[PDB]
């Protein structure tokens, strides 16, 4: 558990949930986690997490121009977001 | 062990300080000599950088370097054998202590008048100790005709 | 008389290795100036000769020569043309405009070929990598030399960066310092995009690579012709063209003598002293 | 933002029309930066657009380059490359050093280009035939500019006047300023063998004939670039790389502070004032 | 005519302190003319003035006037010297000759005022007695810039040091660094 905690905040993990954890005398084992990591602290751990990539929310998969908007967010530091639920609306 | 021969006519010194005048008449002295080489190999002048002093070999004119420091100028000719030391008084003392870290050093000429007797006895000690000859201090030096001069030795050519 | 007898000895008090003008052929450092002209080497050849003693290769001229055209002119605001178009409007002198722009060139305005060929020459030498180098640079309270933009950025090329870099990555057999200044560059467009390498960047660390990576020079002397100011004079013969096409340029326009309006002058004399 | 919205009205104090830096990409007299390198001019295409704003022929260019590359250095002897090495063991700076060298620029050194040009010009423009040009340079007490060698005569040709002289005569499509000169010529080495087409004399009629024979220019404008300077900017961007040359030289060498001997002064000061 | 009125804003692009060119007088540092004439300062208190926008004294005028003298020249054979005498052989031009000659100043050639008077300061300062300034000196490599001479010496004095120094010592209220400076 300590070293747990240890990774939870030297690699800026937000939530981080392993269940479950089963032990044994064999040792640990890790069946399932759930984490969601707080990506603005990429500038510190770019090295420690590598090339993390951060999955969209299952569902319908996302559009071109959605995927343009979030590359174009990481342009500058302006905040460039989009998100569609039906295409074939006309309130736009 | 203090050596035999001081000088040969393949002897390569090192001299300290800035005697441009004394440099040019020890050249003089080896172009009448018929030796191959200068007898001075390099100069050291702690007082300004590393560069190039132009002197002449008969009517030719040569260059030799001149080192802010000793270990260069040892490190840069190690077929150097010989130290003539116009340090003055104050300054004679560290620099034959200095020269004497360096084993390709054999003989120690010392110019300078006015060296205090205990300082001169330690520099005895240590040179003893070491196997170098010291050709004492508040001398103009010696002559070996055909192989080496010492400094201003035998006035001009 | 006595001399050709070789009865006297008078010590020479200069040297020079650069140039012989005596004898039947002029000689640019042991190259006669027909062989100059028969090897056909240019403008970046005969520098070679005359600021390095050295036979350089066709794409080191080639990069010299292109380093000269990019930085020939940019404009007559900054501060060398916008002296040298003054002592023009002054009704002076060619050489007197250009000696009045070039004496600004120093550390503010043209020495940043030379800061970041020194800054960057420094970070790779010491080990350090680019990172390092980035965060050093920062906590040191100093802005890397040769890197940012007013306009330009990733995705809005420099243009004559992109023309440099195409050449020496194309020409040149190993560009280290180079690389070493990308990942940097990489590094500081991702804090903002304008921070991109600069023409005097590029220039100055493709200037080193030459230097040490075509096959002339020795790295101690590689290193001695950046100390010495090699980079200076790159940007100084550049931009005397520009200067010199300032003054020609007042001088066909016929411009009067200027003086600069009061109400641009902010007075703060003592009250009485 | 007064300006922004046109409200106010303020007139301009400087004007330009060779480089624009402002805008996307930098500009050479209308000509932007990537298309001088596509086009592939070298140093005499950006000296022609920052020079003369013109897009000069190919041959024009080279011959420009040919120029700036035979007037590079003529060794350390004379009087700018002398000025240029004492200010270089001075300790001083790349700029000082070379624009103590430059600053002697102007009749007595470095001004047979301009010199010679004007005089030749103005004979052929005059319609005098050679010979009577050299009569009337002959009793006006006036030696002929551009005319005359130390050592090289006819059958000891000076061989960069050669050089210049066989690409002037490939390439150019007329030179009857050249074609003038060279009678002029003929004529002074009849009367002794050392009267000689000087490299300044074939320089400068070569440049008028280039100015006034390629088709960029009109007669007015080939007169007015000679009149303000144009060949006294030839010889001073040359003869700038050899003076960088000698500063960087007399760095390399370490040469310490120069002092003129006494020995070669004479003190002629009155008994007492 | 929108300045006049006071309807736009321009930022000066250029600051200044010591001449008033514009204005019915000239004035030096918040001085005119007129009365620079009539408080009978001459060319050092116009110098205290634009240098240093200060009211020196007289003394103060007169021993800058009298470093001036003593600096005017030293003859042709310094590289300075030497190099406007080459520029005015070219047949080149007064400013192009002076400025040819003034260019050389710098480091090797004519700076040696700065250096001793930095190297003396700092000295001072840091509290240390002379002869630890000169031990100090000596071990790293540098000679004391202001002392030296080729001929002159104690007992041959140089005698325009001599001018300098008998009147700092007459008219001058206080001389610490050159007192140190003659421990030295
Ligand atoms: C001396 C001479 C130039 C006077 O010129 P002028 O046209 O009467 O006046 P100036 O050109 O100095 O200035 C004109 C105006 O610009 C103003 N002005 C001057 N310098 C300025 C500056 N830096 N910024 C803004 N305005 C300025 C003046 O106050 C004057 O204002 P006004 O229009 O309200 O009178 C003219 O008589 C002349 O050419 N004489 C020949 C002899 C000579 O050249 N003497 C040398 C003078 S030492
Ligand atoms: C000041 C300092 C340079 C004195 O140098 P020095 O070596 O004693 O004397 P110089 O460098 O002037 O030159 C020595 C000899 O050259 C001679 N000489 C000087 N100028 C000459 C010239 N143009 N032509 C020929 N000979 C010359 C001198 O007469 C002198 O003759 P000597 O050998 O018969 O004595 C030295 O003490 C020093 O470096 N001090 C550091 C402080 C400093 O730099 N002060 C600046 C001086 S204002």
């Amino acid at each position: 558990i300590s070293g747990l905690f240890n990774f939870y905040e030297d690699l800026y993990f937000t939530y981080l949930e392993i269940n479950p954890l089963v032990v044994t005398k064999d040792g640990v084992y890790v069946l399932d986690l759930a984490a969601k990591v707080d990506a603005t602290a990429d500038y510190i751990c770019k090295v420690k997490w590598g090339d993390i990539e951060f999955p969209p929310p299952f569902g319908r998969e996302a559009y071109p121009e959605e995927a343009y908007i979030a590359d174009l967010d990481a342009k500058s530091g302006a905040s460039l977001k989009l998100t569609l639920l039906n295409p074939k609306g006309r309130i736009w | 062990g203090k050596s035999t021969t001081l000088f040969s006519r393949h002897t390569k010194a090192i001299v300290w300080g800035m005697q441009t005048r004394a440099v040019q008449g020890m050249l003089d002295f080896d172009y009448v000599c018929s030796r191959d080489e200068p007898s001075v190999a390099a100069m050291v002048y702690p007082f300004t950088g590393d560069h190039k002093q132009k002197f002449y070999w008969g009517h030719k004119e040569i260059l030799i370097p001149v080192f802010k420091n000793m270990a260069d100028a040892m490190r840069k000719h190690p077929e150097v054998d010989v130290l003539i030391n116009f340090a003055s008084l104050r300054s004679a003392y560290d620099s034959t202590m200095e020269t004497m870290n360096y084993a390709q050093i054999r003989t120690i000429a010392i110019i300078a008048e006015g060296i205090p007797e205990a300082l001169t006895r330690k520099l005895i000690k240590k040179a003893d100790q070491k196997g170098v000859t010291i050709i004492g201090p508040a001398t103009v030096g010696g002559i070996k005709p055909g192989c080496f001069k010492i400094g201003n030795t035998g006035g001009m050519l | 008389w006595a001399r050709e007898l070789g009865l006297i000895r008078k010590p020479a008090s200069f040297m020079t290795s650069i140039c012989d003008e005596r004898g039947q052929e002029l000689i640019y450092a042991g190259m006669p100036i027909t062989e100059v002209f028969k090897e056909e080497m240019g403008i970046g050849g005969v520098l070679g000769l005359l600021w390095f003693q050295k036979r350089l290769p066709k794409y080191s001229c080639q990069f010299i020569e292109m380093c000269l055209m990019v930085t020939a002119d940019h404009g007559p605001a900054v501060s060398g043309a916008h002296n040298t178009i003054i002592c023009a409007r002054a009704g002076k002198d060619l050489v007197s405009s250009l000696t009045s722009g070039l004496l600004t060139i120093g550390d503010r305005f043209g020495g940043a070929l030379d800061a970041a060929a020194k800054m960057f020459s420094k970070a790779f030498d010491s080990g350090i990598i680019p990172m390092e180098f980035v965060n050093k640079m920062k906590k040191e309270g100093k802005l890397i030399m040769g890197i940012g933009h007013r306009v330009k950025s990733i995705n809005n090329p420099d243009m004559r960066v992109q023309i440099l870099k195409d050449y020496v990555r194309q020409h040149f057999p190993a560009t280290p310092l180079l690389d070493y200044a990308l990942e940097v560059e990489k590094i500081t467009t991702s804090k903002k995009p304008n921070l991109i390498l600069n023409v005097a960047g590029l220039i100055g660390v493709a200037f080193v690579d030459m230097l040490r990576n075509c096959g002339s020079f020795t790295r101690e002397e590689a290193d001695e012709y950046i100390d010495i100011g090699a980079l200076n004079g790159i940007f100084v013969l550049g931009r005397s063209m520009g200067f010199i096409g300032h003054y020609l340029d007042q001088k066909r326009l016929k411009q009067g003598l200027y003086r600069h309006p009061w109400d641009d002058i902010s007075y703060v004399l003592p009250e009485h002293m």
